């Protein structure tokens, strides 16, 4: 909770160059064999990305602030990424919208949280019996007034511990425009040892959470292990970006998905 | 002679086959037509200062007043709009006009007759013309001398 | 609106109509029936119980 | 479906012909639209299946009758449309009705279309 | 030569499916009649480019059935009967490089009407 | 021979010095962008 | 049709609703003359083709 970790050790914030990244499918109107230009809250390409990870003596759990909206990438192994928080003041102060998956299904909503200064999800003695179940919840104390509740589709997070490259890639956006909240995921596999493979993603709808809460700050929830100061994070690499309004040309193929982008 | 005009058409097949940009003239006409019919679709689509560019909508949410108050600003844009299009239509049709007069007078000249015309028929003395269609116009072969 | 005719006098303003084509109206076909396709009613509260 | 019919499909409203084709949307797309920025097409919100939307058949209607002092005859040709309410022949033009085929050939008169021209003869 | 004909309907066009709208339109006068008659008259004019400029001669010229000229070769400017759409060896490159969609148009508002002088009948002049 | 070459800008004469004023010209859609390539064909005639 | 002639004059007077209801009349007069100096153009233009 309060207690911060014994081996946690800051680091500046290193920056990076994304390419295509922030393509999203602009609405659910369909089109195909066509160019269109849309312009709404982008990731302008050749950007600089903040650079942060978290591995057993740099662990990065920060708070950033959400603004209009912000861009999300990462890659997993282990899948040390629990979800995310969001609100003003992330505190039982007010409203804050939590996406988390506890490792049965996700689990969407708003209600009055308790601000803890290292929220996470820790595991202890694993060893033989690998384990990993969920036992102590450091995110947050207590939760009330609650005034949405949402239960999305089911998933088991695998959160075993693995070594080598990384061969997942996440790519999220998040965003909130006129009080309704929107989301989009992409998930593919790639190999990438670090900083940031060179290609295209079309990038699609998640779930719509018309929430209608003020959002200026959010937090990334990581899963903790040991084998809670002393406790540790699996070795992950994760990027934060903030979108502008800038226009693309949206190239939409043959079936409609949208095969390259250009910012003007 | 013979192995200059049957050489020559010969080129004209080649040059024909592997230059498609001589025929730009002929494209330029179908490009302006069809950039002037898109434009003249997207047009419905702005509300030209109403309040919404549906008319469904403007009738189904403000009053019986409010509503002519609106299909008034979309009957006046959309007017306007269409003015635009034939005002410009029939510019155009000065110019094609024009060029079919020029391919009828090249037509009798130095197709159908032989024209003493200095570089009407094309540079050279000119000897024979061998008229070609062509999509929405029409090519001429000039055999010069 | 009597006849065909008729209509190419009217559109012509007069009752004598030269040899040829001339186009006094437009046709267009209306809806049949109207039609309404919505979703499913799923996500019931059970005010049975 | 393949009729002219006023359609409603959740808050979207139209008027046109609604044929299932073989287009694929995206899941998480229902609607789509065309170049024009119009919907060419939608999916069913119930079931699943994919309508193209085709604006109903319309278009001028030409009268085709030679000189008042020749004869009062008439013949209705359409424009753009094949013959649906209805001597009742199709043209390239669109739907020819009150005028008879001949395969010979004259010189053209009142001109249709598509090389095609009419004429008050035997 | 010729260009594309197009007509539209200043009553469609203006009010899509409104009895009110086109109530109020007729409250404008003749600004609907003119802009009709006027692309009607452009499409009539743009048949008459093909008349003054395809079409010189009143008959029909054919090429003899044995071809000797003396040893110039004609084939690639004449037609060959053998393409099921008569036409010449420079016609058919003529065709293939300059460039459905006025169906679409058709029902979009926009009536694209076909020409009274067919390519067919082009070629054969 | 040729003409006066004059490039006008419906965005600059229409609204001087107004972002607002300029905000309105956007619902009339491509009449200012539609002015831009009228003016710019005759220049390009111009020079032929 | 708009009380002044002058943008910054109407924008620092008029509310920006009652504003761009005389800025209507601004550019709907400046359209018609903008139009009509291009449709003057492409007229001229022909002529010294």
């Amino acid at each position: 909770q309060c207690v911060n970790l014994t081996t946690r050790t800051q680091l500046p914030p290193a920056y990076t160059n994304s390419f295509t990244r922030g393509v999203y499918y602009p609405d659910k109107v369909f089109r195909s064999s066509v160019l269109h230009s849309t312009q709404d809250l982008f990731l302008p390409f050749f950007s600089n990305v903040t650079w942060f990870h978290a591995i057993h003596k740099r662990f990065d759990n920060p708070v950033l602030p959400f603004n209009d909206g912000v861009y999300f990438a990462s890659t997993e192994k282990s899948n040390i990424i629990r979800g995310w928080i969001f609100g003003t003041t992330l505190d039982s102060k007010t409203q804050s919208l939590l996406i988390v998956n506890n490792a049965t299904n996700v689990v969407i909503k708003v209600c009055e949280f308790q601000f803890c200064n290292d929220p996470f999800l820790d595991v202890y003695y694993h060893k033989n019996n690998k384990s990993w179940m969920k036992s102590e919840f450091r995110v947050y104390s207590s939760a009330n007034n609650c005034t949405f509740e949402y239960v999305s589709q089911p998933f088991l997070m695998d959160l075993e511990g693995k070594q080598g490259n990384f061969k997942n890639l996440r790519e999220f956006v998040f965003k909130n425009i006129d009080g309704y909240f929107k989301i989009y995921s992409k998930h593919t596999p790639i190999n990438l040892v670090r900083d940031l493979p060179q290609g295209f993603s079309a990038l699609e709808p998640l779930v719509d959470l018309p929430i209608g809460i003020n959002i200026t700050r959010f937090q990334t929830l990581l899963a903790l292990h040991r084998s809670s100061s002393g406790w540790t994070a699996g070795a992950a690499a994760y990027y934060v970006g903030y979108l502008q309004p800038r226009t693309f040309l949206l190239k939409y193929n043959e079936n409609g998905t949208i095969t390259d982008a250009v910012d003007c | 002679i013979a192995n200059q005009f049957n050489s020559a058409i010969g080129k004209i097949q080649d040059s024909l086959s592997s230059t498609a940009s001589a025929l730009g003239k002929l494209q330029d006409v179908v490009n302006q037509n069809a950039q002037a019919l898109n434009t003249l679709v997207k047009q419905l689509s702005s509300n030209f200062g109403a309040i919404s560019s549906v008319l469904n909508d403007i009738l189904s949410r403000l009053d019986p007043p409010e509503a002519e108050v609106q299909i008034d600003r979309l009957i006046t844009g959309r007017l306007q709009s269409l003015q635009t299009y034939v005002t410009q239509q029939l510019i155009r049709a000065a110019e094609i006009r024009a060029s079919a007069n020029l391919a009828a007078t090249k037509m009798s000249e130095c197709v159908l007759g032989q024209s003493k015309r200095v570089d009407f028929c094309g540079k050279g003395y000119h000897l024979m013309s061998f008229p070609q269609s062509a999509p929405h116009g029409v090519v001429f072969l000039h055999v010069t001398y | 609106a009597l006849d065909p005719l008729s209509e190419t006098k009217c559109t012509l303003k007069s009752f004598t109509v030269e040899k040829g084509i001339y186009q006094t109206s437009n046709f267009r076909v209306q809806p049949t029936e109207s039609i309404v396709r919505f979703p499913n009613i799923t996500n019931l509260c059970p005010f049975g119980e | 479906k393949n009729k002219c019919v006023n359609f409603n499909f959740n808050g979207l409203t139209g008027t046109g012909v609604l044929t299932e084709s073989n287009k694929k949307f995206l899941p998480f797309q229902q609607f789509g639209r065309d170049i024009a920025d119009t919907t060419d097409a939608v999916r069913d919100p119930q079931t699943l299946e994919i309508l193209d939307i085709t604006p109903c058949s319309f278009g001028g209607v030409s009268v085709i009758t030679p000189g008042t002092n020749t004869s009062n005859q008439v013949a209705v040709l359409y424009q753009g449309v094949n013959c649906t309410e209805v001597n009742v022949f199709q043209t390239r033009a669109g739907c020819l009705i009150g005028a008879e085929h001949v395969n010979n050939s004259y010189e053209c008169d009142i001109p249709i279309g598509a090389g095609i021209c009419a004429s008050y003869q035997t | 030569v010729s260009m594309t004909k197009t007509s539209v309907d200043c009553t469609m066009y203006i009010c899509g499916d409104s009895t009110e709208c086109s109530n109020l339109l007729l409250q404008y006068g003749s600004f609907c009649t003119q802009l009709n008659r006027a692309l009607t008259g452009i499409a009539v004019e743009q048949d008459k480019n093909t008349q003054e400029v395809f079409a010189q001669v009143k008959q029909i010229y054919k090429t003899p059935p044995i071809k000797d000229f003396g040893g110039f070769n004609f084939s690639q400017i004449l037609p060959d009967p053998s393409k099921p759409s008569k036409r010449s060896f420079i016609e058919d490159l003529l065709f293939n490089k300059v460039t459905d969609l006025i169906c679409a148009q058709k029902f979009n508002g926009l009536t694209v009407l076909p020409p009274l002088l067919t390519d067919e009948m082009i070629a054969q002049y």
